């Protein structure tokens, strides 16, 4: 693995000698909990929905209000 | 923002952290110069009211200095005709738990500004550690709007300064050490409404790519690579946060920045190029759509997080005047690209001891790896230069366009590194390596260097006891100013590197100096307040040499020179 042998344009990763192609089912399987993986993205969706609440409320009233329960 | 650009050409002002849209950090002021800087004295000071690392620097606009602090990110305005009084203050109420998910001290790289217009009054912008972007009235400090960008429950913070372009303010990301997937966001300055959001990993729609993305250099890679260079869903926690600095070319209407490192540090857990972490981007201002993207460190093995500053310049490339970007990365290479096409012009070693890479092949764009300095599970890799701290970190550097030289604060830090397996839990650290760090082969921890970025020619190089972390300021007085971790501000002759002046500040510096004119007189200002990564050992009373992600052992002597502090120093003749 010297970085110069490319499967495709912008894809040059090769396993180091003795290491596997894929980690799933190997001794270095990260075994990620797909529920943990998805948490970031769901918390972003909820930040965006609250933000759009604050924007609409500024549009409707001319007054900015942060706390979404006081809207 | 063309009004902001215009204020930036006025030497009375310092309107953005980078000084101007090209990040020149260069002043035309010459009252203070190489032959009288020896007489520079302290004119006045302020306290910030906090300890911890003070990054970034003050802004000055229309006769008002704006000051900011590490967490809880207090902001103060000071009228330069009455330097003892605070015109206004803004004191955020933030969850103290934000501190526990910051990797590298509770630093903040500072404020942005936009002048009055249709949106309407002049505003100060603040990123809080707790993930909020806040718009303040620049004259009164009144909160105009506030939005949530990042969620600390996910280990997602903000430390990078906001950045204003046109009617937008851009907000980065932080937390790759806790598995945060990087993203940058544009908000409307009137409203705080989200305009666009571009992720560093994942499907093409999230990446936000122009249909002509990488047209000029297809061999960098184009579409689908944000998924195909990862195995399965490992991109969803894959890092690439952007906590550094930006640049903008108004004429091309393009924004430049770097995405950080892939998570975890354990390379074996994330096979593949891990695009588009570790990438230099050029994105359309209005839509955020990338026109180009160059990955400097495919499949990072060393945490060379690619967030460093972008310095724009216009220089001859084979006899033709070419619009460029210059970019001293963590990986110890200094990159210069054509800022219109993205084409690689040069990529040379900031110091000859860089060893992870033998050289970058300029025609393929590919760094030729040396397997002797790779990292991998079930191996303790020894003597890798640079270390995870980089041969260059978050300091904004400077460019003298008369001399065609960049002046840079450089680090000289090498490491050993062994990964370990670990689970990802949202809200917990997701690092997966143990490091020891120490001086590079030349034996000191820092340097200051002057170089030509097209040719790679080193004009001068001088040593420093500690890494030079905070960046630099250059002037037409033939001087480069910088602060040191051990607590000096210093000035060097820009022709030779000769030391012309130094002053003993109370604490170490990790931000940059500014200069401005007020009422016909030149001033220099800087923060003093050590912290950030080099300072973790002293800030948190740490003694294990592998703690602070490896930094503690390398910087254990720092605490013999400096304590914590928080002040602003202003100098004049
Ligand atoms: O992965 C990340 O998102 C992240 C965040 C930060 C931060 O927010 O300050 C740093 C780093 N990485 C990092 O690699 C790093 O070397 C670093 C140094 C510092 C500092 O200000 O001294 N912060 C950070
Ligand atoms: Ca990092």
């Amino acid at each position: 693995y010297d970085g110069t042998h490319c499967k495709a344009p912008g894809n040059c990763w090769e396993p180091k000698p003795g290491y596997p192609d894929k980690v799933a089912g190997s001794k270095y399987d990260p075994k990620h909990d797909p529920n943990e993986l998805n948490k970031q993205a769901e918390s972003i969706k909820a930040m965006e929905a609250r933000n759009q609440k604050r924007v609409e409320n500024y549009a409707k009233t001319g007054k900015f209000v942060y706390k979404v329960e006081d809207i | 923002n063309s009004e902001l650009d215009r204020l930036s050409k006025d030497d009375r002002n310092w309107v953005m952290q980078t000084k101007d849209y090209s990040a020149t950090h260069f002043s035309r002021l010459t009252e203070i110069n190489s032959h009288n800087v020896k007489n520079l004295k302290v004119a006045w000071t302020l306290s910030t009211g906090t300890l911890h690392g003070h990054e970034g620097a003050p802004l000055v606009v229309d006769g008002i200095m704006y000051i900011h602090t590490p967490f809880p990110n207090n902001v103060y305005a000071v009228d330069l005709n009455d330097t003892r009084k605070m015109l206004w203050q803004y004191k955020p109420k933030q969850n103290p738990a934000a501190r526990a998910v910051a990797c590298c001290d509770v630093v903040n790289r500072g404020l942005a500004y936009v002048p009055a217009g249709e949106h309407g009054p002049a505003k100060i912008f603040l990123n809080q550690l707790d993930g909020h972007i806040v718009a303040l009235n620049a004259k009164t400090g009144e909160e105009i709007w506030k939005m949530e960008n990042s969620d600390i429950a996910m280990g997602s913070t903000l430390t990078g300064a906001p950045f204003v372009v046109k009617d937008k303010v851009l907000v980065g990301s932080a937390g790759a050490e806790l598995g945060v997937r990087g993203y940058v966001t544009a908000y409307n300055i009137k409203d705080g409404k989200q305009e666009w959001r571009a992720y560093a990993t994942g499907p093409d729609e999230d990446l936000l790519l122009d249909k002509d993305f990488n047209k000029d250099n297809p061999h960098y890679g184009q579409f689908g690579l944000g998924l195909s260079t990862w195995e399965g869903d490992a991109w969803k926690i894959g890092g690439g946060t952007n906590w550094g600095w930006y640049a903008y070319d108004p004429k091309l209407d393009m924004i430049y920045y770097g995405s950080g490192n892939p998570a975890p540090w354990n390379e074996t857990m994330r096979p593949g190029d891990n695009k588009w972490t570790m990438t230099i981007w050029g994105r359309d201002a209005d839509t955020g759509r990338a026109k180009f993207g160059y990955q400097k460190t495919p499949h990072d093995e060393w945490d060379y997080a690619g967030v460093n500053y972008m310095g724009l310049s216009e220089q001859e490339v084979d006899g033709k005047l070419t619009p460029l970007l210059t970019h001293p990365d963590r990986n110890g290479l200094v990159y210069t690209l054509n800022r219109e096409t993205g084409a690689l012009v040069n990529a040379f070693k900031i110091d000859d001891t860089v060893n992870w890479v033998k050289k970058v092949d300029l025609k393929t764009g590919l760094p030729i790896r040396d397997p002797e300095y790779s990292t991998r599970m079930d191996h303790n890799a020894k003597g890798i230069c640079p270390s995870a701290m980089g041969y260059h970190n978050q300091g904004i550097e400077s460019y003298d366009p008369d001399k065609k030289l960049f002046f840079m604060g450089v680090n000289h830090i090498c490491m050993d590194w062994e990964p370990f397996m670990l689970p990802y839990r949202a809200g917990q650290f997701f690092v997966g390596a143990t490091l020891n760090m120490y001086p590079g082969p030349k034996g000191m921890l820092g340097q200051v260097k002057a170089m030509n970025a097209v040719t790679g020619k080193m004009e001068w190089e001088v040593p420093e006891k500690f890494a030079v972390w905070g960046g630099t300021l250059a002037t037409a007085g033939d001087l480069v100013f910088y602060g040191t971790l051990d607590g000096f501000i210093k000035a060097r002759d820009t022709r030779t590197g000769e030391l012309k002046w130094q002053f003993q500040l109370p604490s170490g510096v990790i931000g940059h100096p500014i200069t401005y004119q007020h009422n016909g007189k030149q001033y220099i200002a800087i923060y003093s307040g050590v912290g950030g990564w080099p300072g973790v050992g002293l800030v948190f009373d740490l003694k294990d040499p592998t703690a602070g992600l490896g930094a503690v052992g390398a910087f254990r002597e720092l605490a013999h020179y400096t304590q914590m502090g928080g002040s602003v120093f202003v100098f004049s003749l």
